[PDB]
């Protein structure tokens, strides 16, 4: 018996996350973030775009 | 019966924000005129 899963990596909003939990987000200082999936380091502010 | 299609057949090649920049793509679009 064999099952193939088929991973479509970001691209749309996600919907099957792993059972990490999410943590409060706290704007205007140097982060650590993870958004969905996708890693990085930065400062988070508010924007206008659209 | 025939017509021009004028300017018409792009879609967006992805869902991926991006503004202000050109970005050069290949797939299946309707050639314009
Ligand atoms: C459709 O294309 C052919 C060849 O390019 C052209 O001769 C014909 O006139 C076109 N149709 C119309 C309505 O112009």
């Amino acid at each position: 018996r064999v099952v193939v899963l088929s991973f479509e990596l970001l691209h749309a909003p996600a919907t099957v996350c792993g059972p990490k939990k999410s943590t409060n987000l706290v704007k205007n200082k140097c982060v650590n973030f993870n958004f969905n999936g996708l890693t990085g380091t930065g400062v988070l502010t508010e924007s206008n775009k659209k | 019966a025939y017509t021009n299609s004028f300017t018409r057949g792009v879609y967006y090649p992805d869902k991926v924000f991006r503004s202000s920049v050109l970005h050069s793509t290949q797939d299946l679009f309707l050639p314009f005129f």
